[PDB]
């Protein structure tokens, strides 16, 4: 309630430079940013926590019962701060310091312990990671694989020509309309 | 996010979110499905093939020179030349203040994995002709390759073989003049700019839209409660709900028209790319203007930027037929 | 082999799949969606009629018309979206027809993967399936090229073919099969001297 600002957010030190009459602080969106407290100078801005979105990594529910968390441009350092009961909705602790941490340019995942071979893509993450569940079966993050290499044995003589051939049939589906409706 | 872009951090108002219930998460599948559909466009274009190619040491290919459009390996980025050009013409605290549920997600495709998918297509496109596109790629030296491109045409190929040197130059000549045209302008890289800034100012007036009173008291959401009886609070903060929720509406069915249009156009350089590039076009002003001879691919920022190589006739001379 | 392909896995119609499983899903949420309040006493039609007389009970009557009004035209409008993008998968198939089927195709990778010879149409709900036939070579060699031939003081060139030779003397053949052949006048245009 700082001299009739309501709001809910941890409050953290700040180094802005304000002025002599400049308590207030507006952000783009016309929303309170940092606030200089009273009975003091000192300016403090406004933020939520280490935040943002939690996806979950899983192969079907039949197929196994295990999940990898992956958390969306958060230093994996910065994860561990909420490990606390009735300080989180999520209260699932042996996921933050958990299993094999890997970090990515896509924030840090915790569960999937880093191969590296590679193979296809099974299950996107980004950046050109993905995740497949192999084999003693545990889930896997490894770096996609854009195919089999080859070399052409160029020269300006030289020259190569079919002896034989061979047939093959393939399909191609194509929807075509929809259903109907009237309501 | 559905909860943080409306009361983000107010219990109070969470609970009256779920009055409305499922309309967000309608908003959720909506974009959700543009996300997906974006890493298919780009998969579509450059994964045309099956097998990663890669140039021979020897740069004597009849006396062309390609060496503005293969990867240079001195740069730590096995980029080429020209693509070292578009990278630093194309202009993208800004997203800090996204704390309302707005993220931007990474491509699947890294820039430095694209550039290995057009490095095949090059290796493999002057050194085994059109040939690798629809079975086993077979060699072929680049100065008779260049023969069945005239033959093509409707010009023999003993006129190539006759002026062979002269082509060679023609070629390499207007091939270091598109450096300094791209270098000279700035305009010519327009089709590319507007798409980032289109999505750029569409966030934009999102996050300014919460700022607004929508005819209400107050736009802040904690004062209504400290000035306002609770009898009848609760119909002022619904009233709020639905502008933060209209608004939210519009920005997602704007986003809908815009995908499709760039669905259509990334259908184009599949096609572009299928025929221009992995054979030769008999169709007119399609792949340049003229006759077609061979097309060459690059890759720039949400995009691809091709080379269309064509052969137009010069001075002619009247005459009399029978 | 085409038959035991698609009787294996299931997941080769996913195509025609999710045009049906996307429009149902569309109706169970307008369905479910008639169960919110928007701000009034209840979702209940006739119980704000009788419990409240006439002065207020049009305040919260019209806030439950333009609630469920809204929901209606956001149906319409994903409609006229995804019926956009039907229509444009329509036009490819009835160009796959016009081409593919009724005549040979030289553009490339448009009805297949090589070298399109002729298609069959086949029906599905809601969509169509195309039999494309290519051909494709198989095992090959190679062997040592020229680009002309001299003979009298003139060059030679091949009307319609390749120069090779299997180690010995040369020969002429065709650009997608070995069948080779003798050098004959025939086979060649002459044109100009040979230096
Ligand atoms: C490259 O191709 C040439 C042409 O086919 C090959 O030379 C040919 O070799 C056969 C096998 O000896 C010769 O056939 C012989 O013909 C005589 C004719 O009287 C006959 O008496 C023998 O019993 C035998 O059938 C053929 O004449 C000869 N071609 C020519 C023009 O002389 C050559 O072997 C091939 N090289 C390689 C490395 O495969
Ligand atoms: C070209 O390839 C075909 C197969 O793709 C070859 O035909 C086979 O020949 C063997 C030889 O005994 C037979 O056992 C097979 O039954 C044949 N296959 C079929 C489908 O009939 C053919 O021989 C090859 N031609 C050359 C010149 O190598
Ligand atoms: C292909 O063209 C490039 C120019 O785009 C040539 O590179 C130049 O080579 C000359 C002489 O070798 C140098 O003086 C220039 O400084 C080079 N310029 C650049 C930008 O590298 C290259 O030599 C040509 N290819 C061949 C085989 O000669
Ligand atoms: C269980 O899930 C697997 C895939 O994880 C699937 O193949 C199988 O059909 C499922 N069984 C059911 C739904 O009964
Ligand atoms: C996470 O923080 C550590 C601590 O400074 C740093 O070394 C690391 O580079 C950070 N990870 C990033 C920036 O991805
Ligand atoms: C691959 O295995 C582990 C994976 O983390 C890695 O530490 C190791 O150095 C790698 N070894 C080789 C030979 O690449
Ligand atoms: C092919 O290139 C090499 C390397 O420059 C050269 O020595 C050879 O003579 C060339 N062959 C022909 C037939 O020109």
């Amino acid at each position: 309630n700082f001299n009739g600002l309501k709001g809910t957010g941890v409050l953290t030190e700040s180094n802005k430079k304000f002025l002599p009459f400049q308590q207030f602080g507006r952000d783009i969106a016309d929303t309170t940013d940092a606030v200089r407290d009273p009975q003091t100078l000192e300016i403090l801005d406004i933020t939520p926590c280490s935040f943002g979105g939690v996806s979950v990594i899983t192969p079907g529910t039949n197929t196994s019962n295990q999940v990898a968390v992956l958390y969306q441009g958060v230093n994996c350092t910065e994860v561990p701060v909420a490990i606390h009961a009735d300080q989180l909705t999520p209260t699932w602790r042996v996921y933050s310091t958990g299993s094999n941490v890997f970090q990515t340019r896509a924030g840090c995942l915790i569960g999937a312990e880093y191969v590296n071979n590679s193979y296809e893509c099974d299950i996107p993450i980004g950046a050109g990671i993905c995740a497949s569940y192999q084999t003693s079966q545990s889930i896997i993050a490894y770096t996609m694989s854009l195919g089999a290499e080859n070399s052409v044995a160029y020269s300006n003589n030289s020259i190569a020509i079919p002896t034989n051939f061979t047939i093959s049939v393939t399909t191609e589906i194509l929807p075509v309309s929809m259903t109907k409706t009237s309501v | 996010d559905c909860t943080m872009y409306i009361c983000g951090d107010s219990t109070e108002c969470s609970n009256l979110l779920l009055q409305y219930g499922s309309f967000c998460t309608q908003l959720k599948r909506a974009l959700t499905g543009i996300a997906v559909e974006q890493d298919k466009n780009t998969q579509e274009v450059f994964a045309q093939v099956k097998q990663i190619y890669k140039t021979p040491p020897i740069k004597y290919f009849g006396g062309f020179n390609f060496s503005q459009i293969l990867p240079d390996p001195s740069k730590p980025s096995k980029r080429s030349f020209i693509e070292d050009l578009l990278f630093n013409k194309v202009t993208l605290l800004i997203c800090a203040q996204k704390f309302k549920g707005l993220t931007v997600l990474p491509p699947l495709l890294t820039d430095e994995m694209i550039a290995q998918y057009t490095s095949a297509l090059l290796a493999g496109t002057i050194t085994s002709g059109w040939t690798f596109g629809a079975g086993a790629a077979l060699q072929i030296p680049f100065a008779m390759q260049m023969a069945y491109r005239f033959n093509g045409i409707g010009v023999t190929q003993n006129v190539l073989y006759e002026n062979q040197k002269l082509i060679a130059n023609q070629f390499n000549s207007a091939i270091g003049k598109i450096q300094d045209s791209l270098s000279s302008t700035a305009s010519a890289l327009g089709k590319l700019q507007d798409v980032v800034n289109h999505n750029a100012q569409a966030l934009n007036t999102l996050v300014k839209q919460l700022s607004s009173k929508f005819g209400a008291i107050s736009s802040v959401l904690n004062d209504i409660f400290s000035r306002l009886d609770k009898v009848e609070a609760e119909v002022q903060i619904d009233r709020l709900i639905t502008g933060r929720l209209q608004s939210l509406q519009t920005y997602v069915t704007q986003q809908l028209i815009r995908a499709a249009e760039i669905r259509a156009s990334a259908n184009l350089a599949a096609t572009k790319m299928s025929e221009c590039v992995l054979g030769q076009s008999k169709r007119v002003d399609f792949c340049g203007k003229g006759y077609h001879l061979m097309s060459f691919p690059q890759s720039a920022p949400h995009g691809v930027v091709f080379l269309h190589v064509t052969y137009v006739p010069a001075q002619e001379k009247n005459f009399t037929t029978a | 082999k085409i038959q035991d392909s698609l009787s294996s896995t299931a997941s080769a119609l996913g195509k025609l799949q999710d045009v049906v499983n996307h429009n149902a899903q569309a109706l169970n949420t307008l369905v479910k969606q008639l169960s919110s309040k928007f701000g009034a006493i209840s979702s209940v039609l006739n119980d704000i009629f009788s419990r409240l007389d006439k002065v207020e009970a049009e305040v919260q009557i019209d806030r439950l018309i333009t609630g469920r009004l809204q929901s209606l035209q956001t149906y319409v409008t994903q409609q006229l979206i995804r019926a956009a993008e039907i229509r444009a998968s329509a036009n490819l198939a009835a160009t796959k027809m016009s081409e593919c089927v009724l005549g040979q195709s030289k553009r490339v990778d448009f009805c297949g993967k090589g070298y399109h010879l002729m298609s069959f149409p086949q029906s599905a709900p809601h969509g169509v399936v195309f039999l494309h036939v290519t051909y494709v070579p198989a095992q090959e060699k190679n062997f040592t090229t020229a680009p002309a031939i001299c003979h009298d003081g003139k060059a030679h060139f091949p009307r319609e073919g390749v120069f090779v030779s299997n180690g010995t003397h040369w020969f002429v053949t065709q650009r997608n099969f070995y069948e080779p052949q003798i050098i004959t006048t025939d086979n060649t245009f002459v044109s100009g001297n040979c230096d």
